[PDB]
């Protein structure tokens, strides 16, 4: 994984600590970018989560 | 006394509009007088209100 600011990620456990900006995507051979295997599959997902965590009567 | 009504094919505004002398004020909140702010709204419902699905959604 590629960070935006021209960074690579060596473990995948900063995740955890923040949230994190990534590069676009391009087809270019010197930069080129592709997306993540789980890149907006979580759409719905975070939207439902997100609402779960923001109410708090519970 | 408190009743709200839920009517779709409006039918009861005749059953209670008695002549105005007895003093029975009934609010007729029919479509045109219906104020409703858009954004006192959740997140599926937001979606669905600004959102279709048709084709594969890009």
């Amino acid at each position: 994984p590629k960070l935006s600011n021209g960074e690579l990620v060596e473990n995948r456990q900063i995740y955890f600590n923040e949230k994190l900006e990534f590069t676009s995507s391009n087809t270019s051979k010197a930069t080129k970018a592709s997306n993540g295997p789980f890149n907006g599959e979580f759409n719905r997902f975070l939207s439902r989560f997100e609402t779960k965590l923001t109410d708090k009567r519970l | 006394s408190h009743i709200i009504i839920f009517d779709i094919h409006s039918e009861y505004k005749s059953a209670f509009e008695i002549d105005k002398n007895e003093d029975f004020n009934l609010n007729y909140l029919d479509v045109e007088k219906l104020k409703l702010p858009y954004w006192l709204m959740n997140s599926e419902e937001l979606e669905t209100l600004f959102i279709e699905s048709n084709e594969q959604n890009s």
